[PDB]
């Protein structure tokens, strides 16, 4: 059929950063700091693979479905494929902006393929940083017509259920773990592959340290969900 | 380290 | 280390849970077709070293006892499991015949603290059920590691979908499955056999039928990993 | 087909 998505475009695409760092205070949520190291990793390794990047700071959620409904409804016929990163607060199923909480279904199903029929067959590549429930986890010690939701890939940074964790000087533990693979096998792996070894370091170079009661030594695994049709590659040959 |  | 070892004396068991008829009080109706699903994955795996059962017409309580000895059992000298799972479901839960289950308390008995001898090897769950009742109509063109690591959740479908299944060829899920791993289960990686699994159910299949609103649908299957290595069938 |  074709093996793999096609980077025969002009551009290889757009990607969209929403990096939400100050909350509402009525919110009862704490400021987000190290997300700028995060976002700005983010862009510098999108920015190489010859992605435009656009970051968005600090939006609500009126505000950010009006960014990402004028990204679905533009023109993607010059473009390979479609990259959204989300950084902020989240619980089981939502994603916060600054002032409130929304359906991640919400903002991922503006681009199903009836909804936008220029990223119709193209990869449409989500990274969410974003705890998903407040389970930790303590670790243990070793030894023709498609479907419109084709073509999606949600690489979540931890577990349904789970904390998601982020340091303060050097950013979260999936953004970081992230931009080293990309950048250290951007033009060699395909993106599955890529995402197992994030998987990885993940998992073992990453442990916690908190006085926080009940916090201490926990473990995070990121959890990749793709509905991808084809193989991903982010350069035309490797 | 902190959760988000 | 970048693959899963295989150097153990087996590749594992494959457990597979079939189950064809409901109880009357639950208004579920009969699945047929399911036996061709199961003996297709049974063959294929089979054929790929696995020690195979087969289990039909599993309640909760049943399903929970068959799924509690195995996660106790010894698996030393197993390089993985692998667990199919054939049945109606909605959100987020699965039927035996006679009920509903979360599917989490399933696929938790095999959570690293809970089964120590599968430790580090890849827990492989293929998962044929209902998630929802939408309808897609598609569109022209020494170490420590997280108690949820290594596990692989391959869904027929998106959650909040049906999943569809054909009466004299099975589910198109499993059958696209079956396709695959024959042809390609002693070359590729496993992530790699399941883009290939995603693409046949995507454009292949379209469904018929007089029911009003379920005719000319589509579907995609969902493939969750939380795996930190390349899955392999052959050294 | 039926849906399962």
């Amino acid at each position: 059929h074709a093996f793999r998505y096609s980077l025969n475009y002009p551009n290889i695409g757009h990607c969209i950063i929403i990096n939400n760092k100050n909350f509402d205070r009525r919110t009862g949520m704490n400021p987000r700091n190290g997300t700028d190291v995060d976002a700005g990793n983010v862009m510098n390794v999108f920015r190489k693979l010859g992605y435009i990047v656009k970051v968005y700071n600090d939006q609500t959620v009126a505000q950010i479905m009006q960014v990402l409904t004028t990204v679905a409804h533009d023109d993607h016929s010059r473009c390979a494929s479609l990259v959204c990163v989300l950084l902020s607060h989240g619980d089981e199923g939502v994603f916060f902006g600054t002032d409130t909480s929304v359906d991640l279904k919400s903002l991922t199903s503006l681009f199903r393929g009836d909804r936008c029929p220029s990223l119709v067959g193209k990869p449409k590549l989500f990274f969410i940083q974003a705890c998903r429930g407040t389970e930790l986890d303590p670790g243990v010690e070793t030894d023709e017509r498609i479907p419109v939701e084709a073509d999606f890939l949600y690489a979540y940074s931890t577990v349904p259920g789970y904390y998601s964790w982020r340091n303060t000087m050097t950013g979260s533990w999936f953004i970081q773990s992230l931009c080293e693979m990309m950048t250290k096998y951007g033009s060699e792996l395909e993106l599955l592959q890529i995402m197992t070894r994030v998987n990885h370091k993940v998992a073992l170079d990453f442990e916690s340290t908190s006085n926080m009661p009940g916090f201490d030594a926990k473990k995070q695994i990121p959890c990749i969900v793709s509905m991808l049709t084809k193989e991903m590659y982010f350069t035309p040959s490797e | 380290d902190e959760v988000d």
